[PDB]
RNA sequence: AAUUGAAGAGUUUGAUCAUGGCUCAGAUUGAACGCUGGCGGCAGGCCUAACACAUGCAAGUCGAACGGUAACAGGAAGAAGCUUGCUUCUUUGCUGACGAGUGGCGGACGGGUGAGUAAUGUCUGGGAAACUGCCUGAUGGAGGGGGAUAACUACUGGAAACGGUAGCUAAUACCGCAUAACGUCGCAAGACCAAAGAGGGGGACCUUCGGGCCUCUUGCCAUCGGAUGUGCCCAGAUGGGAUUAGCUAGUAGGUGGGGUAACGGCUCACCUAGGCGACGAUCCCUAGCUGGUCUGAGAGGAUGACCAGCCACACUGGAACUGAGACACGGUCCAGACUCCUACGGGAGGCAGCAGUGGGGAAUAUUGCACAAUGGGCGCAAGCCUGAUGCAGCCAUGCCGCGUGUAUGAAGAAGGCCUUCGGGUUGUAAAGUACUUUCAGCGGGGAGGAAGGGAGUAAAGUUAAUACCUUUGCUCAUUGACGUUACCCGCAGAAGAAGCACCGGCUAACUCCGUGCCAGCAGCCGCGGUAAUACGGAGGGUGCAAGCGUUAAUCGGAAUUACUGGG
């Protein structure tokens, strides 16, 4: 399931920032960025069509966590949806619950708050939950557990999320680790960045 | 094969044994009738028709008979020995 | 001999019952007439727990239909004062 | 609980398992034929054996006496195969040798009887055939003291006439020594005075138990006489079976048999627990397997059984089963094991009648392979010639007789490859020219195969400078040279080959490593083509273990044979000698000694020495080569 | 709100442009094979031999139909010990009950398989000349007699299987007779047609003390209904082959007789000579059909495994019998092939029921647990029966979820690989440091599937009756195969859990060394004859992930069968 291999090569690959070692420390500069993705990671790429779709395809999988599967998953149910296919895939992957758990700051990386909520400190609703695949329905609020509330890293761990922009979708507590989900987030709110175009496209295909 | 309700063979045969006898004088007695008919003896073949009428019901009415054919019988037997009458 | 009767169908460990009228001599979850509402089990207390269409069903009880045990105990708890 | 396992080494052909038959007999009935001379019954099984006068293979009876089991297995003792038999004695515990009245225990017999003294285990003496004339009633004993060599002595004594004497004896005051052996028994044996015979019993049952000597036996079945009292002494005498049902379950398969209507059955003892009916179980293939059925194997017929005893012995059916797998795991034993000490006895070869027939032989020979676990078979030839590892005479005759019954093929072959290994006669230079004035391809070498000492081997040296040679193109060269290596002139393989590569011209545009290796091949043949060649043949030695009364009579065997005379010794009564002879005749020096020590000859011998030379007239096994491209032109080379 | 939907690429040539095949990118699978493999959830699992099958089980039930009583448990006349009522113990259907037996019902359902079938089937829609056990509505009847036989005893045949003669007996079995109508026939007159009773409780009355009588319950017979189920009929549609053009004599129609529940050449007698066919009859090959499944923008194309309806078959061929319903999977008879038994005289068998075996095959599971739940059979009910069903075992066979740790961590180490030897890269990766415990391991708690049914009690109905009975509340005792259940809590420690394919172009991702048109690779085009980006290894990278590849198969792309949509 998991990648659970070097989280920063990736974000080499990808060129950009994929926030996977976002970490406790602000900017990395330590992993030589952009120009090492590998032994010949000097080489100037072609780049072709394909090739920029998959790479967008891939870009967007390492950001969330998501595998091929699951992904192709959530496209179909994105094009079953009414909207807009872009706006739906970014709306979906968003609704992951280890996703709004670490918007939420409950956790430094993604991974990390994948790592929280399959151990069980998460619950929504009253509800404790497991699977990170949950969507979580609007007008939803996740906390955390007290026997598992403000343990050490969750802590330091969420002081890290004041220097982000911090989603307008959502809200938190700060006081006692009890956020709260709200409106499906606009598209105009996350990305701005990562092309839903390039992967509306490449499984047109 | 063995099996303990094999009482339904040894009675079936049991059955068939008292059923096709009864089923046999019936259509004996029918066979009196069209005789009583092909001998053009009118009175000789009501008089028969008359033998026969009670034991078809009696035994249409014992499910031997699905009083169907039993009324088929009273119906064009009664047509030859009234239409010769 | 028409029957109303429950169908047994769902999942695994998860049974959900189809009250429905149907021959005797039928498979369980074989041919029917017509289905006449739902009996959930484990649907435990919320939004719903047992439909069942008392006029078919009373439309059958005055065609012979005869209601299994089951069924019964369903047509007394949606009972006709409470 | 169980009941103790029953050997029956009847060596020399001593007919015991007929003994068996009659012991079938006696622990009847209620309900049984008695058996009949000859075959008869008795748990023969397999068509072609009763019907060939004796069984091809170890066989198995349940029977019971005294309120007690007592399985029991015959013969074996035949030839000849008896390796099987050798596996029987991972079978059982017990043992009862059939003693012959001529001139004591059979020399073959001796050779079983030393390999249960290898298997750690008890048995007993038995005099069969006693109703007969010419009996050693105080000689053939004798000779079963002297042959032995250790310190058995009668439990019973009898003579006759009509006599049937057993329990009359035994041993009065002389007798004893055995207790002798024991301190505590030493100890009673200090103190003086005669005592019960049950007294000595004891340390005769603790010497028992370590099989320090074997019981004494007497009397023949066929008179009827002391075969029922000796089965007594079998069931009482009889170490008693390790019962437990403790578990876990664990044991190990001895035997196995393709029956036809089977279509197989796997022997296997219970070692240890119980193996319950329709119940998964472990194997040595670490994988899962049930038993889905298994019965004991009665001797008036076969029988079902819902589960095993602990120590008993049952066939059962399986999709697979290794010989010797384990049923635990796993049991733990420690015992030696031998094959008539020879890799093969002889191999000859088998191929099949029939241009498809055989194919389906070959099949034969693979269930041959699911039977007894004495046997090997390889296609290591070329054309694919089948050479059985099975050997001794009568044996061929049981794979021969079982191909004609189990199925439908049969061969008749023995001489096999000859093996034989040309080599040069004399150095002489050689090139394959240059360009192509000429034939393809352009790149040509004067290769200059020179004459080597024999068992030296192929060699060569890369005289060539570079870049001529290539650093990547002389090795194409080696490997043509070994291509022509492949076969010589006379077909033979190459060997003591020293050719030195000389001369290298070449064109680069159209050179290629390709090229220079086919012209290699032409090179060689051309070398062969001057060089005159020279046969060689295998002289591996031939040591060789005779009685020294026929030792003179082996020197005999030696002019009689291509092998040279060799430094030998004496070794007690034994003698030995160093022989030296040749391949092509050494598998009928096996039925040399086998024929001039009357069955007492034994030897063994490995291959050596490549060098040799033979005649006459230098004849050569065809032939190489064909499936390889420039062969033609190798074809075009000869004129 | 409820199909918002249609992509192209490589390869013919020196190059182009067409034409035109081939091939790839997708989805799919009842898949197999190779490598690897932790868990859970829900499904699926002999597509080949309709091959042959050891063994167990898969259909019984009713003592509220009957004579019985072979066991068992209680009761009684009597019996023996001895603590004379404590025990021993023979009779006794007299009760609780229940083998064998008669009778009723079921066994025509449920389960399997797809051989046969090109229409005698199926689907769609109509139709009339029918029947329909059980269930249910309405209206009446339910009077009075007889003769048998199984069991059972006596004897006897047969090795068994399995009887034979002679006696005794019962019924809701069987059979006349009375009895009848809006029932059957007939134009009517008229004629004829049926049956059974059992169980619970009971005041008076009546008792030859067998009980009569009263009442509730149920079953019985007739008719007309209702519902359901089945039979039948027609039209349309439902594979390929014209290198199959003619086929047909019960054949096509008629008339009459028989026959069927019912129409009908369904079957005979005679009469007429017709009937079908180029809008493909006959013959041939293949095929169960359908709802649907897969694919596809759609039209279509392929398929019809699981689920559900229908049809066909039950070792092979044939036949009828019983019954409401079969011309019958675990019935009968007959023949045959094939297995086994035998005392050789004769008998037994039918796994396309569930497991299981051999054989076939690339290939497919336990000789499980239980009737607790749903349904069926029977029964008043209780219960019994149930390989249906419910679960469990098994297999990565598929879909889906999760885990295999997260954060920090430059000396930017060792080793590896590369290099212009300056360095790079593997690499925040590792070790280190800080936390985390899901999932498995271990120990405790613990839902829900259970509704009922039984015992008791009060009430309202029933009724001569505060009795029984039916119904409703109400009390106690309870009913779980799954099941060491789901789920929660606690324990320890990063602790037990990552592979496979690929890296010339198509197609995401490159180098070094080994080999030298050899060894090899290859879906296509092609590489190898030189520091091969194409072979083999290594390093690195990419893809996917408990899987990843390969092969087979269908559709798509393919407007390359074009109806939409071509020449």
């Amino acid at each position: 399931a998991r990648y659970l291999g070097p989280k920063l090569k990736l974000s080499r690959r990808e060129g950009t920032d994929l926030f996977l070692k976002s970490g406790v420390r602000a900017i990395d500069t330590k992993c030589k960025i952009e120009q090492a993705p590998g032994q010949h990671g000097a080489r100037k790429p072609r780049l072709s069509d394909y090739g920029v779709q998959l790479r967008e395809k891939q870009k967007v999988r390492r950001i969330y966590g998501v595998l091929e599967r699951q992904f192709r998953n959530y496209y179909k149910e994105a094009a079953r949806l009414k909207g807009n296919t872009g706006e739906n895939l970014l709306a979906l992957l968003e609704g992951r619950l280890d996703n709004v758990v670490y918007r939420m700051g409950f956790g430094a990386t993604r991974a990390e708050a994948r790592q929280l909520v399959s151990h069980k400190a998460i619950m929504v609703n009253g509800r404790v939950v497991n699977i990170a695949s949950y969507q979580v329905s609007p007008n939803d609020v996740v906390s955390i557990r007290e026997k598992a509330k403000k343990q050490s890293r969750v802590k330091a761990a969420l002081e890290l999320a004041e220097q982000r922009e911090k989603p307008t979708w959502l809200e938190v507590d700060a006081g006692k680790m009890e956020g709260t989900f709200k409106r499906k987030p606009e598209r105009s709110d996350l990305s701005a960045d990562i092309n839903e175009h390039l992967i509306v496209e490449l499984y047109s295909k | 094969n063995i099996k303990s309700a094999k009482k339904r063979a040894i009675q079936s045969e049991k059955a068939r044994k008292h059923n096709a006898s009864r089923r046999s004088m019936m259509r004996t007695f029918i066979k009196k009738v069209y005789a009583a008919i092909e001998a053009g003896d009118k009175a000789a073949a009501q008089k028969a028709f008359n033998e026969m009428q009670p034991i078809v019901d009696r035994q249409a009415a014992k499910g031997l008979i699905h009083k169907n054919k039993a009324a088929r019988h009273k119906a064009n037997l009664t047509a030859q020995i009234n239409k010769l009458a | 001999m028409v029957t109303i009767r429950l169908a047994r169908h769902g999942a695994k460990k998860r049974p959900f019952y189809q009250v429905v009228v149907a021959d005797s001599r039928n498979a369980r979850n074989g041919r029917f007439i017509e289905r006449v509402g739902f009996f959930n089990p484990i649907a435990s207390e919320k939004e719903e727990g047992t439909r069942l269409d008392l006029d078919r069903i009373a439309h059958w009880v005055g065609q012979g239909a005869t209601i299994s045990d089951r069924v019964a105990a369903l047509i007394k708890e949606v009972n006709k004062a409470a | 609980m169980k009941i103790i396992n029953i050997g029956v080494l009847a060596h020399v052909d001593a007919g015991k398992t007929t003994l068996t038959e009659s012991l079938l007999y006696n622990s009847g009935a209620i309900t049984e034929l008695g058996s009949v001379d000859k075959g008869t019954t008795r748990t023969d099984n397999t068509l072609l054996e009763r019907q060939r006068g004796i069984t091809i293979q170890t066989g198995i009876t349940s029977f019971q006496w005294e309120n007690t089991k007592v399985n029991i297995i015959d013969t074996p003792g035949h030839m000849d195969f008896l390796a099987e038999v050798y596996r029987s004695l991972s079978v059982l515990d017990g043992a009862i040798l059939l003693i012959s009245a001529k001139d004591g225990v059979q020399a073959q017999t001796r050779i079983l009887f030393h390999a249960l003294r290898k298997m750690g285990i008890p048995t007993i003496f038995f005099i069969n055939k006693i109703d007969q004339n010419g009996i050693d009633l105080s000689t053939v004993y004798q000779d079963i003291k002297e042959k032995l060599s250790a310190e058995i002595v009668i439990k019973q004594k009898v003579e006759l006439y009509p006599n049937v004497c057993v329990t009359n004896f035994t041993e009065s005051e002389q007798w004893d020594t055995v207790i002798e052996g024991n301190d505590d028994l030493l100890e009673k044996y200090m103190s003086g005075k005669s005592l019960e015979a049950l007294e000595l019993e004891q340390e005769e049952s603790i010497r028992f138990q370590n099989c320090s000597l074997f019981p004494l036996y007497h009397g023949s079945a066929k008179s009827n006489i002391g075969i029922d009292n000796l089965i007594e002494v079998i069931t009482n005498k009889f170490y008693s079976s390790t019962h437990r049902g403790p578990s876990e379950l664990c044991g190990n398969v001895f035997k196995i048999e393709y029956t036809k209507k089977r279509q197989r059955l796997a022997y296997i003892r219970l070692y240890s627990g119980v193996l319950h009916l329709r119940d998964s179980v472990r194997v040595s293939e670490k994988e899962k397997i049930k038993v889905t059925e298994m019965y004991t194997s009665i001797n008036g017929e076969l029988c079902k059984i819902d589960r095993a005893y602990s120590g008993e012995i049952v066939i059962l059916q399986n999709e697979f089963l290794k010989l010797n797998s384990v049923l635990g795991d796993t049991k733990l034993l420690p015992q030696r094991k031998k094959i008539e000490n020879p890799h093969p006895l002889l191999q000859t070869t088998v191929e099949p009648s029939k241009p498809e027939q055989r194919e389906m032989l070959l099949d034969a020979l693979l269930e041959i392979s699911d039977s007894d676990p004495l046997l090997r078979y390889y296609v290591d030839s070329t054309t694919h010639e089948i050479i059985l590892s099975f050997l001794g005479k009568v044996q061929m005759e049981v794979i021969s007789a079982l191909l004609q019954e189990k199925y439908h093929v049969e061969i008749e072959i023995t001489e096999p490859t000859v093996i034989y290994m040309e080599r040069p006669l004399k150095n002489a230079e050689y090139t394959i020219h240059i360009e192509v004035p000429p034939n393809p391809f352009w790149a040509s070498i004067g290769l200059s195969v020179s004459p080597l000492p024999l068992g030296s081997g192929m060699q060569y040296e890369s005289s060539v400078s570079l870049g001529y040679l290539n650093q990547s193109f002389q090795n194409a060269v080696m490997e043509g040279i070994r291509y022509g290596c492949e076969q010589g002139l006379y077909g033979w393989n190459v060997t003591d080959c020293k050719i030195c590569f000389k001369y290298g011209l070449y064109y680069s545009p159209v050179s290629t490593p390709a090229d220079f290796r086919m012209l290699a091949p032409i090179v060689l043949e051309q070398v062969l083509k001057k060089a005159g060649t020279e046969l060689l043949e295998p002289y591996l030695s031939f040591k060789i273990y005779a009685p020294q009364e026929y030792l003179s009579r082996a020197y005999n065997d030696a002019p009689k044979y291509c092998a040279n005379i060799v430094d030998t010794q004496l070794k007690n009564n034994e003698v030995i000698l160093s022989g030296e002879i040749p391949a092509r005749c050494i598998q009928e020096y096996r039925s040399d000694l086998t024929f001039f020590t009357n069955g007492r000859s034994v030897c063994l011998t490995e291959l050596k020495g490549y060098h040799v030379t033979t005649g006459e007239p230098v004849c050569q096994p065809r032939r190489p080569n064909s499936r390889i491209d420039k062969v033609r032109y190798m074809f075009n080379k000869i004129t």
